[PDB]
């Protein structure tokens, strides 16, 4: 799994308040966060099925 | 079918003089229907749709309906603030929701 | 600006379509209000997927044809008025051009007789039209300026009544739909068209909800 | 948008069924709430297993027969519009295509006898529908492109009046069942279905509180 | 859901709100519904102070009017997963001469299979794959309605023959009573083979139990009437 296939990471999650949007009844948050993962050389790696 | 004229021209024991036609009996009639839902409320009126908005009141939202819809069929708000519509049911007889 | 409040479908509340008045030549607004029937309909709103048709119950065919010319750009142009007006009886042919009607990006004198010289502005090339009244009788006579390279195809000789072709709008926030409604300067006055549009809204997961309504036009003369 | 509120069955509070009005080409959605009747009978409120049936009882049989064509993608289609009218008495055929109910995915030139061509829509593979009509007789003809592999299935020719496949809801929180109700742009007025329904309910446990009542579609036109 | 106050057994205040016709109360059904029913005992079971009510309620079904049917029933059999066919022709004798429409209600039909209606009394049924058991669908011969079951036998011997529902009935096991407050609940199942009109007749038998473990019976009648529209 060390050189089949990588696991990116860019930025852990983030947590914003929204002004605009919240209407003074429903304050309302945002969330996100990025991140990605590619195989490499998918060589070293086999699959067992019945 | 809610008066018959027969039953009004005999209580009032008006049916020999033509001076009460049957037109102006009928505008009498009439009168008597709007102002007995009028004083005590109990719509003698046909199925209408109100389009109205409504105005926010005090800080928990009194919504006051202009035409009392139905009894229990769920009044739909949309606009103002409000992102999504919603649907309410409300109050039998009175409008205070 | 006509504005019309929409039955809401809910089993509530003379002639079935509602009405529209127009005066020859004018170029109004309308605006329907499809609030009580869509707002409790919860979805996205109304959507730009609407279809308006023309029909006539009433046209009273015209008495006077139109008539159609080509011509290049800059290179004057000149036509007749006479073979343009059928009479079934005999009577003097009081040819005018109204001022109000006129040419848009050129100019036309008239003639005595029947004639008339249509001189395009200079540096002007596309499609101009022009309202002509043979005695009393009002038609239109279309001349298109090419710029001299091949040719130019062929108007659609204007209805009566028309919609424009994309000036339609609506707003999701509200329920309103708003479109033009043009009348020709050539309707008779005393006709009634009837005009039909087909509103779809639309849910939550993308499906259809079809709302169809009709309106009778009543082209009269003085509003 | 109509609502019904049904009864409760409690041996308590003209016709037996309720009025539902109709009108030709509408597709409107109905709200029925079984709050009175299932809210007694604490359990798991509803389940989503209702079930639909329309009956007609009174047809007044179409004059025009419908029809179903086939093509290959990006192939134009021709077809006859003549042979699906048998009239009775010797007259004349104006056909004619509605506008607001024409094809979705093409366009067709309507010939002048019963004769038209439909090309269909650059890269574009399923089903497509557009209604003639045949002296006032309203008829669909059905045309499915294919993406020139095979084939495509035979579209099931759409009721007068039908309820879509998948588009119910019932909330178990508030005992409130919607559904929509289309009619077909073939539906006669005047004439009357029935629409009846069968929801059911659960326990607590597992077992099934079974209810029935029906509607009566009467279609009118103008609304 | 009906509510029924019973009689306290106290030699007054048997009136109540009655506007006196019958004896048996009443209860309107609509064939195809199966509704719940309610009855509380508190007016008779809270002076007998004890152990308050129990299950042990005993139930009855009589008619009182029955008009037979006229089309019969009928019996099918078929191992698991093979495709079944049958006739529908000879499920209605009729003394007059008139055609057979035979319908299959989308409402009745089958529940683990599919059934296509052929042209003349002929129907294929092709039970579900991977299904043992049995399963019924209710025809409609010329307006009078009757119930085809069928059992698919899981391959090995033979299934029982299940005993043709009744018209209405009150089913084995959905019944419960609540000690704490006297009121006894149940089911009132109808089938759709009922005819609008008839009337019968439930008698329901309830028994208390004092403080010790002796009995306090109740007895009481009901006059379910089948009534079409509700």
């Amino acid at each position: 799994w060390k050189t089949a296939f990588y696991a990116v990471e860019k930025r852990p999650m983030f947590f914003e308040q929204y002004e605009g949007g919240s209407s003074a009844w429903c304050v309302k948050y945002q969330f996100g966060a990025e991140d990605g993962g590619f195989v490499g050389c998918c060589e070293h790696g086999r699959i067992l099925q019945i | 079918t809610l008066l018959p004229l027969q039953t009004i021209r005999e209580h009032a024991k008006c049916d020999d003089n033509p001076r009460v036609t049957d037109d102006l009996l009928k505008l009498y009639r009439e009168a008597a229907f709007e102002a007995a839902e009028l004083y005590t409320g109990l719509s003698f009126t046909p199925e209408k749709t109100i389009v109205e908005p409504i105005r926010l009141k005090g800080r928990r939202g009194k919504i006051i309906l202009s035409a009392t819809p139905i009894a229990g069929r769920p009044v739909v708000f949309y606009g103002g603030g409000l992102g999504s519509p919603l649907e309410l049911i409300p109050r039998p007889g009175s409008n205070v929701l | 600006m006509y504005f019309f409040s929409v039955d809401p479908r809910n089993g509530a509340s003379s002639c079935c379509c509602e009405s529209i008045s127009a005066r020859p030549g004018e170029v109004n607004g309308v605006m329907v209000s499809y609030a009580a029937w869509s707002a409790p309909l919860r979805g996205h709103g109304l959507t730009n997927k609407t279809t308006f048709e023309i029909d006539g119950v009433s046209v009273t065919p015209p008495k006077v044809s139109n008539a159609f010319g080509r011509t290049k750009v800059g290179v004057v142009f000149e036509g007749t008025l006479s073979d343009l007006f059928p009479n079934p009886e005999g009577e003097q042919v009081e040819y005018e051009i109204s001022e109000l009607n006129g040419p848009s990006n050129g100019v036309v004198e008239l003639g005595a007789n029947g004639a008339f010289t249509y001189t395009p502005g200079a540096l002007f090339t596309g499609v101009d039209r022009f309202w002509f009244s043979i005695n009393g009788n009002i038609g239109e006579y279309v001349i298109s300026v090419d710029p001299t390279t091949s040719e130019l195809p062929q108007p659609p000789f204007t209805t009566p009544v028309y919609v424009p072709a994309a000036r339609r709008s609506v707003d999701p926030r509200t329920h309103v739909l708003k479109f033009v409604l043009g009348v020709s300067p050539a309707a008779i006055p005393g006709d009634v068209y009837r005009l039909t549009v087909r509103q779809v809204a639309i849910d939550c997961d993308g499906n259809e909800f079809v709302h169809i309504s009709c309106y009778d036009i009543s082209i009269g003369s003085c509003g």
